[PDB]
């Protein structure tokens, strides 16, 4: 399984399924539907440091061999998908979001198209926490 | 530059980051086929020229020569000898520092048999020496201005010829090589070097090359001139203030917005072998006043030093020629035009008539 | 710290192979000569004036701290 | 401790808008090896692609993600079929704004196909002409009524034109405007925006249709 | 005394409200007694934008919009300085700056 | 010299140097597994977590079990870890 | 003299000054031909009298350190010519060129700043000036001097002539490869 | 990753921050493509213009 008919010259497309998050900035390509990704890096696979997992360098490290393994493999060009914890919970990306997608452009994956891929609740279930919390 | 006719074969595009990865490693030197003309001594005490004691830039009434190829006798004298492309040091470094430009130029590669005459078409806007075409904003302002890009390319250019024969001391007599300039007091003060480069790719390469001045250390000059117009204006640094604890930085203010012509200046020393290139800090004397001019640095620097500092590599310098050349030689004959698109980095191969 | 000692005593077996050592010489300090060689630095000193002797090397310096030689001419 | 070379096991598919998109050929999956040591049909023809109009029109829009259930692979071809469109976060967020009433409407509507769908809705009211009036709100009445009748279009225009017709509706809104316009002689509702669909019901009977759906 | 008249903000014609947690402490406080922000925030922000742009080809649509809703507890609103202590003739002002 | 064949460490070798004497930012630290090559520890990674103390009763002549980082065959630095080490105990 | 002024055993000229920033702090030709190595006896009048002095002269400054070794200028000048001497019997080159050339490879190219993150240790990667650049690289220079020298038989200027040369073209001999290559580590490192 | 080294004149100096002020906020313009201008910090005091040997545009020095 090289590209499709060419590793270069279309743009074949691969979505960006980066689950940017607190303590980790997963970057992982699936295939357009979803069902099948590749490049199973994640911010702290480069830098296993358990506090720089989602730090903008490291993920630099981290969305660069994707984005090397992606134009390997004839993607050539990604759908942003930057996703942040969403759901019931913190639903913001940690600081590898700005600095990643940056290096994969100095990478060299195509980018086209941006969109916003963060799930946010109707007010669902509980929140982790009392009534008094981390007091401040 | 000029029209694009429609009996213009275009042969070949050649873009600039495709000749940002030639290379061509172990290039020889070029052995001086031919070493004609005259040029003066430098006036050493024109290094008391600094940023509170300036120095007003003279014209000098002398006969200046760009002559191309195909109106150089004597590059067709040693058409004969040796080489088969031939051209100037100014056609070269156009070629060189092709990936640079962005204003359009033109250059004939007038093939007559198994030659490559490098040729420039004469008066054309090829000579001149364009003001701010690598800047964040180049002077955009209409040709009736003064602060206009062919305006200041007009005055940039009337600076160089002042500046680089005031430099010279102009009635003391002149280091002729072999043969007197070819071309006739009356001249400017320059000396042409025929040289020849052995291609790899098998092109003999002779070109014209030219030494502004002679100093005794004897040192060979190429002497050129930085203009200040209305450095407001021009996007840079302002000069005259401090000029001292960054002095190379205010020489590294113009580097970006003159990224074409300052690096042609350096191939120019390259081809001709200079042993220290020189570079003049001329201002005007006042902003918008684009004929009174003052000198206000005359500052000196090796060609190798030069060559270190601002962006250059020669095995490019070289590939891009050798890629031009093996493009051309393998076409048709007569005249062509290699010319640069103005608003676009790249450059192409025509195919032009003889009476173009 | 530092503990060490050259050889104090005049040694034919340093200044013989001082003599032939002397192509690898240009920068001749008597303190090169005690470190090139086991000799004491104060007998590098009157050893080279020997070697100067024998025209092989030549004082380019001659400062009370110290002395330079430089073997022949300019190599 | 284990990983694998599954990049000499993956095999291309091209991704198939329906012809009643311009752009068909969406992209490409490298899908792996469906084979009787490596089954991967489902991961094939199980595959709901998520895709925009930007790649699947040819890009009167870059927003609004249609999902696209693969009805039938054929010959390396993902000759999709049309499961739910969107009109994502970005694009779904910007028109949601305080002092304004958010009227929405969901609806779970039977195509003329055999698909079931799921339309929800979202709408907005403007700052009229001549209104002094910071935000821009109505009575509860009003609200309810633009819902009523923002439920009736969406259930009807569903129920006809079968389900590449819904898909060959909805994009500059025709059961939108309609809703504005109905309204207008109480409110002119700047805003009816279908955003949610979801396909309840999919039965594989329409491959013939499918191949009208495509070529 | 009454050290705010408001008391955060008011809940008059409403005689009970819901609550709220902190969006960085979840801490415990009313709606309408906590402090509400609007976030609408580019998804491109300034840092990547000189470089995704040039390499976002065959991207002819514009830049993403962000849009988050916070909501603060009133003691991490005050560390963080989300509000901060004003005078009490500047505590009068329902005033918020301007983004 | 040493029992190994090879002279210096290669890339993530968890290697037993000889803590000699402790200087500026760090110590530095000579392998004895290959024979006497210096290595360099902190500023930069070397700890994970914060209690703010380094010694008690441990005055000198320690070893540590850390793992090269960078190694310089040429110039002889080796830069050296135990923030990565998880497993390396 | 009047057409060129060079140093006083040495040339100024044939002085190969062959870095990218370091132009016009590292001049000894340009504006700075000096047989004799001192201004006016203070260097610290303004921030411009950084650059005013040439590195020749800065390095006749910068070693007399040391409280017994300074106030002594007349004993530096003295072991700085004396070790020019020392570079060229061991070079041949122009021992002012070699010094040009050990301001270079001791000059670093980023080099790091204090932060914080997470109470861990971070150092932003930062350029420094080549103001910075030429006083990392004579410090350093003069570093190794004093020192190989206070417990050797080498005088100073031997061991700054060592120090010139192993500057002059990076050997890791020199004090000053070894010591900007540690801050400059630091600038690719933390964070 | 990996890039090499881009040399990124001064334009202009953008301030002396950091704790104590002496970290000098330095619009390095990228000195080879004229849109590109990138933004670093310097340690030392610079006065500007003068080429700095930016070994990285990565881990962008900002304000601080």
């Amino acid at each position: 399984s090289l590209g499709p008919q060419v590793a270069e010259g279309e743009n074949v497309f691969g979505v960006c399924h980066i689950f940017a998050s607190f303590n980790d900035t997963f970057v992982h390509v699936t295939d357009l539907s979803g069902k099948e990704t590749i490049c199973r890096v994640t911010g702290g696979m480069k830098v296993k440091a358990d506090r720089d997992e989602s730090s903008p360098y490291a993920a630099m490290l981290a969305a660069q061999d994707v984005a090397q393994r992606c134009k390997e493999l004839g993607i050539t060009a990604l759908h942003i998908k930057l996703r942040a914890t969403g759901g019931n919970r913190t639903k913001t990306p940690g600081p590898g979001a700005q600095s990643a997608l940056r290096a994969l452009a100095r990478s060299g994956m195509k980018i086209g198209r941006i969109e916003d891929v963060t799930p946010i609740p109707s007010d669902s279930t509980r929140r982790k926490g009392g009534r008094r919390g981390r007091r401040l | 530059s000029v029209t694009v006719r429609p009996d213009w074969v275009t042969i070949e595009e050649m873009d600039f980051p495709r000749l940002s990865k030639l290379t061509l490693p172990g290039v020889k030197e070029g052995e001086d086929v031919l070493c004609c003309g005259a040029v003066e001594y430098y006036d050493k005490s024109y290094d008391r020229v600094n940023v509170k004691n300036e120095k007003p830039l003279q014209r000098i009434d002398r006969i200046f020569h760009t002559v191309t190829t195909t109106d150089d006798p004597v590059i067709r004298k040693l058409s004969k000898t040796e080489g088969n492309v031939y051209a100037t040091d100014a056609i070269l470094a156009t070629i060189m520092c092709c990936t640079r430009s962005n204003y359009s130029w033109d250059i004939v590669i007038e093939k007559i048999g198994n030659k490559l005459f490098f040729d420039k078409r004469d008066n054309t806007e090829f000579d001149l020496l364009t003001v701010n075409e690598t800047s964040v904003e180049p002077p955009q302002d209409d040709g009736n201005s003064l602060n206009s890009p062919r305006n200041l390319a007009l005055e940039a250019t009337f600076i160089n010829h002042n500046f680089s024969q005031q430099v010279l001391k102009s009635n003391e007599p002149r280091y002729k090589f072999d043969e007197p300039n070819p071309f006739i007091g009356e001249v400017a003060s320059v000396a042409y070097r025929y040289r020849k480069w052995d291609l790899n790719n098998g092109i003999t390469l002779i070109a014209r090359c030219e030494h502004d001045a002679v100093m005794q250390g004897t040192q060979f000059l190429t002497i050129k001139a930085l203009n200040e117009w209305d450095s407001k204006l021009a996007n840079g640094v302002e000069w005259r203030r401090k000029l001292d604890t960054q002095r190379g930085a205010v020489l590294a203010n113009e580097l970006r917005n003159n990224a074409c012509k300052l690096a042609k200046w350096t191939v120019q020393a390259l081809l001709a072998g200079s042993d220290q290139l020189k570079f003049g800090y001329v201002s005007r004397a006042s902003v918008r006043d684009s004929s009174k001019h003052v000198i206000l640095e005359t500052q000196q620097y090796k060609p190798n030093e030069f060559a270190t500092q601002i962006n250059l590599n020669m095995d490019n310098a070289w590939g891009i020629l050798r890629c031009i050349i093996d493009i051309c030689m393998n076409q048709k004959d007569g005249k062509y035009l290699i010319m640069k698109d103005p608003n676009k980095p790249m450059i192409r191969l025509y195919d032009i008539p003889d009476n173009t | 710290r530092d503990k060490l000692n050259n050889l104090v005593l005049f040694d034919k077996a340093t200044y013989d192979k001082l003599c032939k050592e002397v192509p690898n010489y240009k920068l001749i300090t008597p303190a090169v000569v005690s470190e090139r060689l086991k000799i004491r630095g104060s007998l590098a000193r009157a050893a080279l004036q020997e070697l100067l002797s024998k025209g092989l090397i030549k004082l380019v310096s001659k400062h009370r701290a110290q002395v330079i030689y430089t073997r022949n001419t300019k190599g | 401790k284990k990983v694998v070379d599954p990049f000499s096991k993956k095999d291309w598919y091209d991704v198939k808008a329906p012809a009643m998109f311009n752009i068909r050929n969406i992209g490409k999956t490298l899908v792996t090896r469906t084979q009787g040591t490596k089954i991967a049909s489902d991961g094939l023809k199980g595959r709901v692609f998520e895709v925009s109009l930007a790649d699947l029109q040819n890009d009167e829009v870059a927003f609004r993600k249609f999902k696209l259930i693969t009805e039938d692979v054929q010959g390396k071809n993902c000759l999709t079929n049309f499961h739910g469109m969107d009109l994502t976060r970005d694009k779904m967020c910007s028109m949601v704004k305080k002092w304004q009433t958010m009227i929405e409407a969901h609806v779970d509507v039977k195509t003329t196909d055999g698909y079931l769908l799921h339309l929800f809705c979202v709408g907005f009211t403007k700052k009229c002409n001549n209104q002094i009036r910071k935000t821009s709100y109505a009575q509860h009445q009003q609200v309810r009524q633009i819902r009523k009748k923002m439920m009736e279009i969406m259930t009807r225009e569903v129920q006809t034109n079968d389900l590449k017709e819904v898909v060959n509706k909805l994009i500059p809104d025709s059961i939108g405007k309609d809703i504005e316009k109905a309204c207008q002689s109480i409110y002119p509702l700047h805003d009816v925006f279908v955003r949610k669909v979801k396909m309840l019901k999919k039965p594989k009977f329409e491959l013939g249709k499918l191949m009208e759906l495509h070529g | 005394t009454k050290k705010r008249r408001n008391n955060g903000r008011a809940k008059k014609g409403r005689g009970h409200v819901q609550p709220i947690r902190c969006t960085n402490c979840a801490c415990c406080v009313p709606k309408d007694k906590a402090i509400k922000k609007f976030v609408i925030r580019n998804i491109v922000e300034a840092a990547a934008v000189r470089d995704i742009s040039e390499v976002s080809v065959f991207d002819a649509y514009v830049l993403p919009k962000l849009y988050v809703k916070l909501h603060y507890c009133v003691s991490c609103a005050i560390h963080s300085k989300v509000v901060r202590n004003r005078s009490r003739e500047a505590r009068k002002d329902r005033t918020p700056p301007p983004r | 010299c040493r029992f190994y064949q090879h002279k210096f460490p290669e890339v993530e070798d968890v290697v037993m140097v000889n803590v000699r004497s402790i200087a500026e930012m760090g110590a530095y630290v000579s392998l004895l597994e290959y024979n006497n090559i210096e290595g360099m520890i902190l500023l930069s990674e070397l700890s994970r977590r914060r209690i703010r103390s380094i010694n008690k009763l441990i005055r000198i002549g320690r070893n540590e079990c850390v793992v090269v980082i960078r190694v310089d065959k040429e110039k002889g630095y080796i830069d050296l870890s135990k923030r990565r080490v998880s497993p390396e105990e | 003299t009047p057409d060129i002024k060079l140093f006083g055993k040495w040339s100024t000229d044939d002085v190969q000054i062959n870095d990218i920033s370091l132009q016009d702090y590292i001049a000894v030709k340009e504006k700075y031909a000096k047989y004799l190595p001192h201004s006016a006896g203070r260097y610290a009048a303004k921030r411009f009298r950084k650059a005013q002095c040439p590195i020749v002269e800065r390095l006749t400054n910068s070693m007399m350190m040391h409280g017994r070794n300074n106030g002594k200028k007349l004993m530096t000048v003295r072991i700085v010519k004396h070790a020019f001497e020392i570079i060229h019997l061991l070079t041949g080159e122009n021992p002012l060129q070699v010094l040009v050339n050990a301001i270079i490879n001791s000059g670093p190219r980023e080099d790091s700043t204090r932060i914080g993150r997470a109470g861990t240790v971070r150092r932003q990667a930062v350029d420094v000036s080549p103001l910075r650049r030429v006083n990392q690289a004579i410090w350093l220079l003069c570093t190794g001097a004093r020192e190989a020298a206070f417990r050797n038989i080498k005088t100073i200027a031997e061991c700054l002539a060592d120090e010139l040369i192993n500057a002059a073209k990076g050997s890791s001999n020199s004090y000053a490869i070894k010591k900007k290559d540690e801050l400059e580590r630091v600038a690719k490192s933390n964070r | 990753r990996v890039q090499p080294i881009k040399l990124a004149r001064v334009t202009k100096v953008l301030g002396r921050t950091g704790s104590q002020g002496q970290c000098t906020q330095v619009r390095v313009e990228f000195m080879d493509d004229t849109s590109r201008s990138i933004i670093r910090n310097v340690k030392g005091p610079v006065r500007e213009g003068d080429v700095l040997t930016l070994l990285e545009s990565e881990r962008e020095a900002r304000r601080l």
